[PDB]
């Protein structure tokens, strides 16, 4: 065999594999053997070379090269490719043979000072106060202090009704006591009618659904007076043991919020650092490599009908393809920047840790934690999709330690 | 579900109207407007591109293709993967962009929204997790495609 590189175009490189002489025959052999192991003619195991081509015309040739090419993958296995090798031209002559493959090595990255891009963070201490302040306030409302009232049901009271729904001729179908807090002048269903009503009053509402009429008798059972209890140490008691002081309840609620923050905000920063890698990234990539991934994508859209709607919202299909282009270039930059820095820093997701995340997706998937682990060891497709993501959320984390975290104060 | 409801007053787009139409709480419109068109203002600030167009391509991305619905065949609870097409998806996305934006930290909703629409615009965010989330157990609950209805 003999391999020569015709042209190099950034990451796109094209190879020429010329075989010929006898290894053409050594395959021809392999060809005859495997072929002699298949379909037969009105000619067992003794068929030579002649027979075949003067019968299964042409095919032989195809099947030969197929063994010639086998001798290629082992030239290209220690190279990482952003696109499986594509065989441009192939051809077989009696004495020599020549195959040409196009190789798309991973494109060369150039980063550029992680400290340049800024991510936004909302003032922690100043957002937790906001949280508690509002949490207590929601806690009061639940522990509404009420007493029965004999007045009309002005706004802010709590009326309790018992709603019965009758069939189109009497058969009572359901009965359920609802209760409402009258919202300062409200157009809510039913409740707007309970406004200004006193105990023992009834409000009938008739209704028709696909031909059949249904009656709704709403009877006011009781009207209490709401007055939310003051923010004291008593409010703590009101929500069980453990806390004895207000300062203590608040403590708990702060702890509860820092929890939710540290998770949600951390995730946000990650998100937006990723949004923005391409600014500081620059790669050498063959126009064609891109232009391919473009087709490798557009096509795979028509495979769900999606392309039709999608295309039909931009000015021209060429502008889409155009938007779709850079769209990918940016992602590969990212993806690429991740993969790289992950090696330079020796960051890797080990087997034991790859299980650690899998069990985190068992509740959301709605499955037994073990079925996940069943599926991860067993499949090598969900295995790798899950794997890389895990690594990604790691590399980002690291990088987030170099970026400019801009801190903003709560608006709401 | 979903019908030929007329475009919002500003952008002549059926979809933004559906988005406003979703963020709405109770029946309080003319308020959601101020958010939606406002999250559009933040989006052009943080991209310098046409928001209405970003929104489209953002929702388009969240549009899922399959899901799972619980069934009962003698006993109770069986996981049926089904495909998702037509108005269902387009709605399901919005129902997720907006829905996820609600249950957040931050402070305002105008902001939470831009935050999703943009993240979704860049194929990340909890919005999309739901998308590919079911989608992964789509090729998990694969063996029960014959219970399909």
């Amino acid at each position: 065999m003999e391999v020569k590189e015709l042209e190099r175009d950034k990451n796109r490189v094209v190879l020429e594999y010329v075989f010929g002489a006898e290894e053409i025959a050594q395959a021809e052999d392999k060809a005859v053997r495997y072929l002699n192991q298949r379909v037969e003619i009105p000619g067992k195991g003794r068929i030579p070379k002649n027979v075949l081509k003067m019968k299964l015309g042409e095919e032989f040739q195809e099947y030969t090269l197929d063994f010639l090419m086998d001798l290629i993958p082992d030239t290209l296995k220690d190279r990482k490719l952003i696109l499986s090798p594509i065989v441009t031209e192939r051809e077989l002559k009696d004495v020599t043979a020549r195959v040409v493959v196009e190789v798309h090595e991973e494109p060369e990255v150039r980063i550029g000072d992680i400290s340049k891009i800024e991510v936004e963070k909302v003032d922690e201490e100043k957002v937790l106060e906001k949280y508690v302040e509002r949490r207590i306030e929601d806690l009061r409302e639940s522990h509404a202090l009420l007493e029965p009232k004999e007045g009309p049901a002005e706004a802010g009271d709590l009326v309790r009704v018992n709603m019965e729904v009758y069939n189109e001729e009497g058969k009572k179908l359901t009965s359920r006591e609802y209760e409402y807090v009258i919202s300062e002048d409200e157009d809510r269903p039913f409740v707007k009618d309970l406004v200004g009503k006193k105990k023992g009053d009834v409000v009938e509402i008739e209704r028709e659904y696909e031909g059949k009429k249904y009656t709704y008798k709403l009877e006011v059972e009781e009207v209490y007076k709401r007055t939310l209890p003051e923010i004291g140490d008593e409010l703590a008691k009101s929500v069980n043991n453990e806390f004895e002081t207000l300062e203590q309840l608040k403590e708990s609620l702060k702890k509860e919020g820092k929890e939710i923050y540290d998770v949600e905000m951390k995730e946000s920063m990650r998100e937006q650092l990723l949004e923005k890698l391409p600014e500081i990234v620059e790669i050498e990539i063959s126009d064609r490599t891109l232009e391919i991934l473009v087709n490798e994508a557009i096509n795979r859209l028509k495979r769900e009908g999606r392309y039709e709607q999608i295309v039909s919202s931009y000015e021209s299909e060429e502008k889409f393809r155009e938007e779709l282009k850079e769209r990918i270039l940016d992602d590969i930059k990212r993806d690429r920047v991740i993969e790289v820095l992950a090696q330079e820093k020796g960051i890797s997701v080990n087997d034991e840790e790859l299980e650690k995340e899998a069990e985190e997706l068992a509740p959301f998937w709605g499955i037994s934690p073990d079925r996940a682990k069943s599926l991860v060891k067993a499949r090598q497709d969900l295995r790798e999709e899950l794997r890389w993501a895990i690594l990604k959320r790691k590399v980002l984390d690291l990088l987030l330690q170099e970026v400019k975290v801009k801190v903003v104060e709560p608006k709401g | 579900m979903g019908r030929q409801i007329p475009p919002d007053p500003v952008f002549g787009d059926v979809l933004v109207a559906k988005l406003i139409n979703r963020v709405m709480w109770d029946g309080k419109k003319t308020i959601a407007q101020k958010i939606v068109y406002g999250a559009f203002d933040i989006i052009r600030e943080k991209t310098k591109k046409d928001p209405l167009e970003v929104f489209r391509q953002a929702v388009e991305n969240v549009k899922p293709v399959l899901e799972v619905r619980p069934r009962r065949v003698g006993g109770a609870t069986y996981q049926v993967p089904i495909e998702v097409q037509e108005p269902r998806r387009t709605s399901l996305a919005l129902r997720w962009i907006v829905e996820a934006a609600r249950a957040k930290k931050g402070r305002p909703m105008k902001e939470k929204l831009a935050e999703e629409i943009i993240a979704a615009y860049n194929n990340t965010g909890t919005a999309i997790k739901k998308k590919e989330d079911t989608h992964r157990m789509a090729e998990a609950n694969r063996a029960f495609a014959h219970y399909r209805w």
